[PDB]
C-alpha cells in the first residue's frame, strides 16, 4: 500500500468502500476496493473470495480488469482499472438531453459482449444495474462489482434466492422458482436497455409484490399459453389482478422497430425462451454498431 | 438445456489441465502418506455430513488440498488444519449457508485456534493465488447425466458414489483427469444398474470412447469391488442412506467384458 497515493473516496457497498487512486512509481490511477477484515471475527468475507476467484477467470475487454490484491491481514484492498464514471450518474447527467441512440446501442452491444464470456465460464453476475456499470472517454463500457456473483453448474442447482437488486429482478425470482440460470442477467440488460433509452425506470416498484404488479400492467399477466408453468410456481396466486400487454411504442417511445423487438426478446416471460447474450448478438437491432464517445 | 452447453464443457476441459495437482507430490513429501491423506479425506466427508454441505464443496476442499500440498510441505499433525481451512473456503465459494469459522475450530475438537484457521486461510489463498472456481468430477457428471434417458437416479447416486470413492485414494486416481473419471463412474453406474453403456452422444460430446477410459475403469472397478474392505468407510455409510437411494448396497458387477 506504500505505492498507492489516495486521491478521493468515490463511493459505497457494504463490506467495501471505494477510491481513487494512483501509482506513485507507474502514474497509473487506479481503483481500490477497501474491505474490513477486523481480523478475528469471519476471516475473508465470501463476496470477496466469490468475486476475486470469479475476476481471476473473467479477463475481457467489457468487464473490470482486477489488477491486484493487496492482503494486509486486516483489511483487505483489491485494485481494478480506473473507468471515468459509473452508467447511474451518467444518466443522470443526460437524462434530459436523451443518451443518443448510437451510444446506446454500443453500451448494449457491449454489454452482451461482456456478458455472454460471463455466461460461457459459467458467471452468473446476479446484480446488473447501472451503478454497477463502467464507461470510460473512449466509448467503452464494462460489467463491474462481481461481489454477488457465482459460479453456476449445468444443469443448475438452487442458488441463493435472496438475489438481483430490485427493480431488475426478474418474474421466476419474484415468484420464487426453485432453478434460475442465466436469463436473470438478461432480464436485469432489458431494464437497462429500457432505461437508457427512456431515463426513467423501466419498474420502480417498492415491495415484491409491487415489482410484480408494474412488471404485469406493462407486459401483461402471464398464464399458461405465454408461460407454461407459471400456475404452479410457489408464489403464484390466481387472484393476481389480469392486464393486458402495452404496446411498446407506448413503453419506450424514442426506439425503432427492431430495437423493441430485441427489448422484447429480452423481457420474454419464459427464462427458457429469453433470449442467450449470445444470440442476443447477431440480432438485427445489430445491423451497423459504432463506437461512440460519450460527449459528455 | 442449457444455451451456452458446449461453450461451458469446453472451458471445463480446457480449465481442468490448469488446476490439476501434479500426480506424484506425495512421493515428495517427508512427513505424509495416501495414508494420511485418506483418513483426512474420509474426515472431510462426514464433515460434509454433519453440516450438510453439497457433495460440490467436498470435491473442491479435495483439490485445494492436492494443490496446496503440491507446493508446501507440511507436518502430519498440521495437515487438518490445511483441511479445515481448504473446506471453510470451498465453503465459502460454494455454499449459501457456509458454516462459521467457530464451527470449523468446533469440529477438529481444538485441534486449532481460531486464529490457526483464519491464519492458514489466508495462505491457502495466497498459494492458491485465489484461484478458487476449480473443474470437478462433480461438474462433469451433471452434465453427463442429461444424455441418460429417460432418467434413472439410482445410476446417478451410483455414479456420485463412484466419483466419491475416486477422492480418497490418491493412487491412482490423481493420474486422471475430473472428465475421465467421471466418464469411467458414470459408465460403471449406467452399466451396474441397467447394463447398458456409455452412450455414443457422450462419445461425441467428450472424444472419450470405452477405449479411452479403460484405464480409469480398471482401477475404479477394482476401488469399487474392494470398498467393503476399504479402511476408510465413510462414503459407504453416506450412500447406504435412503437419500441416495442405497446405492452402496448393490452387488458390484464381476465382470466387465472389456
Ligand atoms: C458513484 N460515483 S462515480 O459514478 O463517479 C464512480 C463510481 C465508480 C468508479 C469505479 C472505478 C472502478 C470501480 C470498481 C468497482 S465499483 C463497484 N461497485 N465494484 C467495483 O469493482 O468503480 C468510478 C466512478
Amino acid at each position: 500500500m506504500e505505492n498507492f497515493q489516495k486521491v478521493e473516496k468515490i463511493g459505497e457497498g457494504t463490506y467495501g468502500v471505494v477510491y481513487k487512486a494512483r501509482n506513485k512509481l507507474t502514474g497509473e490511477v487506479v481503483a481500490l476496493k477497501k474491505i474490513r477484515l477486523d481480523t478475528e471475527t469471519e476471516g475473508v468475507p465470501s463476496t470477496a473470495i466469490r468475486e476475486i476467484s470469479l475476476l481471476k477467470e473473467l479477463n475481457h475487454p467489457n468487464i473490470v480488469k482486477l489488477l491486484d490484491v493487496i492482503h494486509t491481514e486486516n483489511k483487505l484492498y483489491l485494485v481494478f482499472e480506473f473507468l471515468h464514471q459509473d452508467l447511474k450518474k451518467f444518466m443522470d447527467a443526460s437524462a434530459l438531453t436523451g443518451i443518443p441512440l448510437p451510444l446506446i446501442k454500443s453500451y448494449l452491444f457491449q454489454l452482451l459482449q461482456g456478458l455472454a464470456f460471463c455466461h460461457s465460464h459459467r458467471v452468473l453476475h446476479r446484480d446488473l444495474k447501472p451503478q454497477n456499470l463502467l464507461i470510460n472517454t473512449e466509448g467503452a463500457i464494462k460489467l463491474a462489482d462481481f461481489g454477488l456473483a457465482r459460479a453456476f453448474g449445468v444443469p443448475v442447482r438452487t442458488y441463493t434466492h435472496e438475489v438481483v437488486t430490485l427493480w431488475y429482478r426478474a418474474p421466476e425470482i419474484l415468484l420464487g422458482c426453485k432453478y434460475y440460470s442465466t436469463a436473470v442477467d438478461i432480464w436485469s440488460l432489458g431494464c437497462i436497455f429500457a432505461e437508457m433509452v427512456t431515463r426513467r425506470a423501466l419498474f420502480p416498484g417498492d415491495s415484491e409484490i409491487d415489482q410484480l404488479f408494474r412488471i404485469f400492467r406493462t407486459l401483461g399477466t402471464p398464464d399458461e399459453v405465454v408461460w407454461p408453468g407459471v400456475t404452479s410456481m410457489p408464489d403464484y396466486k390466481p387472484s393476481f389482478p389480469k392486464w393486458a400487454r402495452q404496446d411498446f411504442s407506448k413503453v419506450v417511445p424514442p426506439l425503432d422497430e427492431d430495437g423493441r423487438s430485441l427489448l422484447s426478446q429480452m423481457l420474454h416471460y419464459d427464462p427458457n425462451k429469453r433470449i442467450s447474450a449470445k444470440a442476443a448478438l447477431a440480432h438485427p437491432f445489430f445491423q451497423d454498431v459504432t463506437k461512440p464517445v460519450p460527449h459528455l | 438445456v442449457p444455451d451456452y452447453h458446449e461453450d461451458i464443457h469446453t472451458y471445463l476441459r480446457e480449465m481442468e489441465v490448469k488446476c490439476k495437482p501434479k500426480v506424484g507430490y506425495m512421493k515428495k513429501q517427508p512427513d505424509i502418506t495416501n495414508s494420511m491423506r485418506a483418513i483426512l479425506v474420509d474426515w472431510l466427508v462426514e464433515v460434509g455430513e454433519e453440516y450438510k454441505l453439497q457433495n460440490e464443496t467436498l470435491h473442491l476442499a479435495v483439490n485445494y488440498i492436492d494443490r496446496f500440498l503440491s507446493s508446501m510441505s507440511v507436518l502430519r499433525g498440521k495437515l487438518q488444519l490445511v483441511g479445515t481451512a481448504a473446506m471453510l473456503l470451498a465453503s465459502k465459494f460454494e455454499e449459501i449457508y457456509p458454516p462459521e469459522v467457530a464451527e470449523f475450530v468446533y469440529i477438529t475438537d481444538d485441534t486449532y485456534t481460531k486464529k490457526q484457521v483464519l491464519r492458514m486461510e489466508h495462505l491457502v489463498l495466497k498459494v492458491l493465488t485465489f484461484d478458487l472456481a476449480a473443474p470437478t468430477v462433480n461438474q462433469f457428471l451433471t452434465q453427463y447425466f442429461l444424455h441418460q434417458q429417460p432418467a434413472n437416479c439410482k445410476v446417478e447416486s451410483l455414479a456420485m458414489f463412484l466419483g466419491e470413492l475416486s477422492l480418497i485414494d490418491a493412487d491412482p486416481y490423481l493420474k486422471y483427469l475430473p472428465s475421465v473419471i467421471a466418464g469411467a463412474a458414470f459408465h460403471l453406474a449406467l452399466y451396474t444398474v441397467t447394463g447398458q453403456s456409455w452412450p455414443e452422444s457422450l462419445i461425441r460430446k467428450t472424444g472419450y470412447t470405452l477405449e479411452s477410459l479403460k484405464p480409469c475403469l480398471m482401477d475404479l472397478h477394482q476401488t469399487y469391488l474392494k470398498a467393503p474392505q476399504h479402511a476408510q468407510q465413510s462414503i459407504r455409510e453416506k450412500y447406504k442412506n435412503s437419500k441416495y437411494h442405497g446405492v452402496s448396497l448393490l452387488n458390484p458387477p464381476e465382470t466387465l467384458n472389456l
